[PDB]
RNA sequence: UACUAAGUGGAAAAGGAUGUGAAAGUGCUAAAACAGCAAGGAUGUUGGCUUAGAAGCAGCCAUCGUUUAAAGAGUGCGUAA
């Protein structure tokens, strides 16, 4: 009952860069890469978990960040499975990947190589409300 | 209940009775239930 | 303690006259210290937010939240009805707000939830203000 | 059920008429017309069971000890009879008497006047 | 013969004990009260102040009017009122 990433009703993405429109996540040529999680590691570099919604994620060259609107030089990409960290380069849409390193990434950014529209998502999340003070030392 | 040496009807239901030759007060207010009046 | 001195008026009253000197910035420092001493001796009062709560609790802890806010001394003049929840238009102090969600949840399984709107700043009660006066 | 000391205009506040089995607004529209002639001080409202509640709603007479205070031109007096500060005028006194006559267990207007003076000693007014 | 059911006799204190039988003053009922209940037990009134509507009853009080067999802003409970 839980079908392909094209039969599922695709989630909407309102890119903060001026394209807040209704778009689909069907598998096609254009590529969008959203880093939905990050983790820290000094030795191997930061381990950022990303979701591939469409297209292929290129590596070995300068990858464009539309949110930062700049090209960043990357060295290696990875995927942390349930019990391993396989050093990889590409994951297709409907699946999840990671970058080992990439110390400048945010939840909602769009890594592109085919120059797809923007999908910066920040409104779908809400505030942790109720405050507890922290004093300085 | 708790052991005492003098029962006082501090509640309206404090019936001074003798169960097993132990003089106690039986009442709805379990706070006021005592023994050995 | 460096709290913002806002919403306060300052009034000049009088100065002095002199011929052979008594120049300007001497008057500047005199006025500055006069304002500072008046601020010192004012025995001030403070402002905190006491926010009107839009309590959106499902109708199984509506009475529990009602009693909780009554213990928190709120202004529940009524309760509007909804689909499965009741919304109480109450008031809660920010001091009793600290852990209000946590305490309400610990008393109501966590389903008794909270909707909190920011209200205009109001005079601190006599208990809260006097602990800060120094 | 629940008896409320409701208003004369809107009746929205209170979890006693909003949900006793009946929807709020469809009876509120009746409340704006059946009680527009019963405005002034807060008027009593009693709910009952027609099927569970949709009809058979009438208003008891206003509790004239705070309307009596307003007859003294007052909202707070005291908790007991005090010095005279107000006076319920001729028309006000007679209309309050005839107003309570049907609410009360009484039969005579004099019993109504005794009624009005009997609660008049809680704020400190003499009912003439 | 009056009493006891503690073996009180054959141990006992301040204090406490709706302790047993009997008896001295205080009432109705005997027609059927009283007790429990069939049951009525109400009415302005959410009276106000504070408390949110604590407003029969968070708390205070004028608690007086009335129908009466009865009633109290209630013995209270229930209560957001």
């Amino acid at each position: 009952f839980l079908p392909s990433p094209v039969d599922v009703p695709q989630a909407k993405a309102y890119g903060e860069d001026g394209n807040e429109v209704l778009i689909s996540a069907s598998d096609d040529a254009p590529f969008v890469g959203l880093a939905f999680k990050v983790a820290t590691d000094p030795f191997v570099g930061r381990l950022t978990f990303v979701r591939v919604y469409s297209g292929v994620l290129k590596s070995g060259s300068y990858v464009k960040n539309v949110r930062k609107n700049k090209k960043e030089r990357v060295s290696r990409l990875v995927k942390m499975h349930a019990q391993n960290r396989n050093e990889i380069e590409e994951i297709r849409a409907g699946d999840i990947c990671a970058i080992i390193g990439l110390k400048d990434t945010t939840t909602g950014e769009t890594l592109v190589d085919d120059k797809i529209d923007v999908q910066l998502e920040a409104m779908q999340f809400a505030q942790p409300v109720i405050s507890l003070a922290v004093e300085p030392k | 209940m708790k052991v005492r040496a003098s029962v006082k009807p501090i509640c309206k239901d404090c019936k001074i009775i003798k169960r097993h030759q132990i003089v106690r007060v039986i009442c709805k207010t379990q706070k006021h239930k005592q023994r050995q009046g | 303690a460096g709290y913002p001195m806002i919403d306060i008026k300052a009034t000049l009253f009088d100065g002095s006259f002199h011929e052979v000197d008594s120049s300007e910035m001497a008057f500047k420092i005199a006025a500055s210290l006069a304002l500072k001493e008046a601020g010192k001796v004012c025995s001030p009062v403070l402002l905190e937010p006491i926010m009107a709560i839009e309590v959106t609790v499902p109708e199984q802890y509506f009475g529990d939240t009602m009693g909780d806010i009554s213990s928190r001394r709120g202004l529940i003049e009524g309760t509007e009805q909804r689909d499965n929840v009741q919304v109480i238009k109450a008031k809660v102090p920010l001091k009793e707000m600290f852990g209000y969600a946590t305490d309400l949840r610990s008393f109501s399984q966590g389903r008794g939830n909270y909707v909190m709107q920011f209200s205009h700043y109001a005079e601190t009660p006599k208990s809260v203000v006097n602990e800060i006066i120094a | 059920i629940a008896k409320i000391n409701l208003l004369g205009g809107q009746a929205k506040p209170g979890p006693a008429l909003a949900s006793v089995g009946i929807n709020m607004g469809e009876f509120t529209k009746q409340f704006n017309e059946k009680t527009k002639d019963k405005q002034g001080e807060m008027i009593p409202c009693v709910i009952t069971a027609y099927n569970d509640k949709s009809f058979d709603f009438i208003l008891k007479t206003t509790p004239v000890s705070i309307l009596l205070k307003q007859a003294a031109k007052l909202e707070k007096g005291a908790k007991n009879a005090k010095t005279i500060v107000g006076k319920i005028t001729m028309a006000k006194a007679k209309e309050i008497a005839q107003y309570k006559l049907v609410d009360l267990n009484a039969n005579t207007v004099e019993a109504a006047l005794k009624m009005v003076l009997g609660t008049a000693k809680q704020m400190g007014i003499e009912v003439i």
